[PDB]
């Protein structure tokens, strides 16, 4: 059994935030919300699909049915902004939460990523190992997905992300790292880093030339 | 009032046991259910099993059946997460919740928490980073790569803190070697690169280590 | 409706606080 989030939701302040549950017959069972924000334990904001627990304010509500739960959160604050975990208590042995959705609570315009790749230096070969890095920063909201070319094709080994993170001016910063050999680097045409944040797609590219 | 409390970070290697503990205070343990959950950094929440201690009763989801023990101490009021044999995949924050045991009379959903146990499992010990640059080919972007160190952290400034501007550090990765990479990235004018020279400043006190790279472009 | 939905979920989960079982 599988619950259904959208990995990242963006709302004007003061606006109804509305983030969604996906489960089959979902509405058959009860289903709870936990806000977490960062570095933070979980913190649970509705149970029992409609019910509040003392001390989270009222613009918190919730529903559930058919083949969908709804967290609503009304006249949403930037204090808001945090990721939102679903989860129910399907069969005897199993809990399941949702993937979870991060809620920005937009303070500034949307900004594309900017990306910069850079190859092996010249030293990191002569220690026999190769690091292609690509660095994206100030782009807002802080969600992105990084995919790897090598030449035309996807390549998911060797491939390490780390999770945006908050620069100065509160927009964020993302990096990415592939791993290859000397040889394998060399004998490719060239690489490709691409970063898509709200629907669309930056691409750099290097070659071992 | 009710609360949970967690015991330390711990880094550990592959192959080693471990055990870690909840503590509940403020209400009557043996009512409660106890979950364990994980959560891999930047990623999401992953139910591992619970346990009633009214009787030690266990569930566990199928995949961590074998893996790890659940078990609860009813003098101290604290459950236990126990692994037999760590795995280098087991890294990640670890926390326990209070559930209720099925009465209208409670929430029966998990509404206490515990603060979280950092795990790391590496096969390696201390370790100097390696410092490599990351050269600029109107306004360009330069830097260094912070490589195979352990454990965190590290600290990097530009220029012994005069280049600030424009200057972000990101995060360590956890490599599957057991060693921590970071990098360090600034923008500076595309003009200065010329006659303007930088210099990225690494420190790794675990290993009492202090690295200085200049950065200069390349023919 | 919604408190059959609750007996059904928490009948999952139930644990009596007495002991023995009745």
């Amino acid at each position: 059994y599988e619950l259904t989030q959208p990995p990242s939701v963006s709302v004007a302040p003061g606006t109804t935030a509305t983030i969604t549950c996906g489960g089959v017959d979902i509405g058959s069972t009860l289903v709870h919300w936990y806000q977490q924000r960062p570095g933070q334990a979980p913190l649970l904001v509705i149970y029992d699909d409609s019910d509040r627990p003392s001390g989270i304010p009222e613009r918190f509500s919730g529903s559930n049915s058919g083949n969908m739960a709804t967290l609503t959160i009304s006249r949403v604050e930037a204090g808001d902004e945090a990721d939102y975990y679903c989860q129910v208590w399907h069969s005897t042995s199993a809990v399941i939460f949702g993937g979870g959705t991060k809620l920005t609570v937009l303070s500034q315009p949307k900004a594309a990523p900017s990306v910069t790749l850079f190859p092996p230096s010249s030293e990191e070969l002569q220690a026999n190992k190769a690091t292609l890095v690509c660095l994206i920063s100030d782009f807002y909201p802080g969600a992105v997905t990084v995919a790897w070319k090598a030449d035309s094709s996807p390549v998911k080994a060797g491939v390490e992300t780390t999770t945006p993170s908050k620069q100065s001016n509160n927009k964020y910063a993302a990096s990415s790292y592939l791993s290859l050999t000397p040889e394998q680097w060399k004998s490719h045409r060239s690489y490709s880093c691409q970063v898509t944040h709200e629907g669309s797609t930056v691409e750099k590219t290097v070659a071992p030339t | 009032e009710v609360q949970l409390v967690q015991s330390g970070a711990e880094v550990k290697k592959p192959g080693e046991s471990l055990k870690i503990s909840c503590k509940g205070s403020g209400y009557r343990f043996p009512s409660s259910w106890i979950g364990w959950v994980r959560q891999v950094p930047g990623k999401g929440l992953e139910w591992m099993g619970i346990i009633y201690p009214g009787d030690g009763e266990t569930r566990y989801r199928a995949s961590f059946q074998g893996q790890v023990t659940i078990s609860a101490d009813q003098s101290s009021n604290t459950a236990y997460l126990q692994w037999s044999s760590l795995k280098a995949s087991d890294t990640a924050m670890y926390y326990c919740a209070r559930h209720g045991r099925g009465v209208r009379e409670v929430i029966n959903a998990f509404d206490i928490w515990g603060q979280g146990t950092m795990v790391t499992v590496s096969s390696a010990s201390t370790k100097g980073p390696s410092v490599f640059p990351l050269a600029p080919s109107g306004t360009a972007a330069l830097g260094c790569l912070v490589k195979d160190y352990f454990p965190e952290p590290v600290t990097v400034s530009w220029n012994s803190g005069a280049l600030t501007s424009g200057v972000h550090t990101f995060p360590a990765v956890l490599q599957s070697s057991g060693l921590y990479s970071l990098s360090s990235v600034v923008t500076v004018p595309s003009s200065s690169l010329g006659t303007q020279t930088y210099i990225c400043n690494v420190n790794h006190k675990p290993s009492n280590t202090k690295v200085d790279k200049k950065v200069e472009p390349k023919s | 409706e919604i408190r059959d939905k609750k007996q059904e979920v928490r009948a999952l989960f139930y644990r009596s606080d007495i002991v023995p079982l009745k």
